[PDB]
């Protein structure tokens, strides 16, 4: 089971500094190569650099100049990047991933799920989420409204609820703030007995936000 | 520096379909090239390496073939579950560069929508402002129409849709629309309608609330 996460989302001012790390599980960083790599829709997929940790040899994507370093821990099984003089171009998610070496050949086997960095002269905001109330199936959700940056995570009922769920992408408003919904479809047998809780977690704000949804009465 | 060229940028083929992916180099990478899935909201995965050599675990419906600077990746057997984006990556030399990707998209039968309409919270109209939503549900083609009409009067420019990627086991789209209004403005008017057009339906199908 070789795994890697990088670190939490979250807002990065502008020409303030953009700091991740990587914890990589299931192999060592002993071995192989280490490396970062960015998306954006526009731009695609950008590899920033490799890093090797025995002789702490590190090369990068010119395009970067001198703002990016890679740096790794062998005892903790992490390695890090930094990118000093964060701008808007610099919005973008950001994937760890090793990369195996063999001969002439390099790919990259393992990729981590991504982390989104925003890069904003602003500052972040909480959701607000409000009730998607229902009403032989019923269609229910959450409003996740009014947040700045992206992401906000859903769940539902803590994962247990999965079959039917839709979050939709988040759309940006004339605020500023970004709003989304979450729905799921389930069988109207169930409204009056199961509780229906929708788990928002908007980790660039360390703030999680937990609503139930019920049929409004009369 | 080299320059990978990816095309097409999109595609649409239907199930059990052989569909094509091609990257072109600015010159000769010696199949020093590998390439990669990316599902909808997921991370890529290793598919092929060295051009042409499948990584073990991954389906032998994926196959590579390239030399000098054209390289190929061909999906057979094209199912629901392969709806996602595929690039391309050059390690001949660095920086290393990666194609445009190639969005893979699913045709399929014409699936009608399930439409709700869900009315303002009452927390929210407490804070002054209401947000009237609109969902479609599982429905094919993507193309689709909504109508926001108040008081049976058409209304325009206070709404925003979002949608779905393709649903990877039925290839289904989903669609919210959703209208936000001060509360001042909400009660000035009784019944709000969401008209659906959409090749699955009949007839434009219209929910409705009224408000009290
Ligand atoms: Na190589
Ligand atoms: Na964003
Ligand atoms: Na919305
Ligand atoms: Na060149
Ligand atoms: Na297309
Ligand atoms: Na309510």
């Amino acid at each position: 089971q070789v795994q890697l996460q990088e670190s939490g989302p979250g807002l990065v001012k502008a020409s303030e500094t953009l700091s991740l790390t990587c914890a990589v599980s299931g192999a060592s960083i002993n071995t192989d190569y280490w490396n970062w790599i960015r998306q954006t829709p526009g731009k695609g997929l950008e590899w920033i650099g490799r890093f090797y940790v025995p002789t702490e040899r590190t090369e990068y994507n010119p395009s970067f100049m001198n703002r990016v370093t890679i740096s790794g821990d062998t005892s903790k099984n992490h390695f890090s990047l930094r990118l000093t003089s964060a701008t808007a171009a610099d919005t973008a998610v950001y994937f760890c991933a090793r990369g195996l070496w063999r001969g002439y050949f390099f790919w990259v086997d393992v990729w981590g799920p991504g982390v989104l960095v925003t890069v904003s002269s602003a500052s972040t905001k909480g959701p607000s989420v409000f009730p998607l109330a229902p009403s032989g199936t019923a269609a229910l959700g959450c409003l996740v409204k009014d947040y700045f940056p992206e992401p906000v995570t859903v769940s539902w009922n803590s994962g247990a609820l999965t079959s039917g769920v839709h979050t939709f992408p988040a759309v940006l408003q004339s605020s500023g703030l970004y709003s989304l919904s979450s729905v799921v479809t389930v069988p109207s047998s169930s409204l009056g007995t199961q509780t229906y809780i929708c788990n928002v977690n908007h980790k660039p704000s360390n703030t999680k936000v937990d609503k139930r949804v019920e049929p409004k009465s009369c | 520096d080299i320059q990978m060229t990816q095309s097409p940028s999109s595609l649409s083929a239907s199930v059990g379909d052989t569909v094509t992916v091609t990257c072109r180099a600015s010159q000769g990478i010696d199949k020093e090239l590998s390439w990669y899935q990316q599902k909808p909201g997921q991370a890529p995965t290793l598919l092929i390496y060295a051009a042409s050599t499948l990584q073990t675990g991954v389906s032998s419906r994926f196959s590579g073939s390239g030399s000098g600077t054209d390289y190929t990746l061909t999906l057979t057997g094209l199912q629901p579950e392969d709806v996602a984006t595929y690039f391309c990556l050059q390690d001949y030399s660095t920086p290393y560069t990666f194609g445009q990707g190639t969005k893979v998209e699913i045709k399929r039968t014409v699936a009608a929508p399930s439409v709700f309409i869900f009315p303002p919270s009452d927390e929210q109209l407490k804070s002054g402002t209401a947000s009237v939503v609109c969902l479609l549900n599982n429905f094919y083609p993507r193309e689709a129409k909504v109508q926001w009409k108040v008081d049976n009067a058409l209304q325009s420019g206070n709404s925003q849709e979002s949608v779905t990627e393709q649903d990877s086991k039925d290839s289904t789209y989903s669609l919210s629309s959703t209208l936000t209004l001060s509360k001042a403005d909400y009660e000035k008017h009784k019944v709000y309608a969401c008209e659906v057009t959409h090749q699955g339906l009949s007839s434009p199908v219209t929910k409705s609330f009224n408000r009290g």
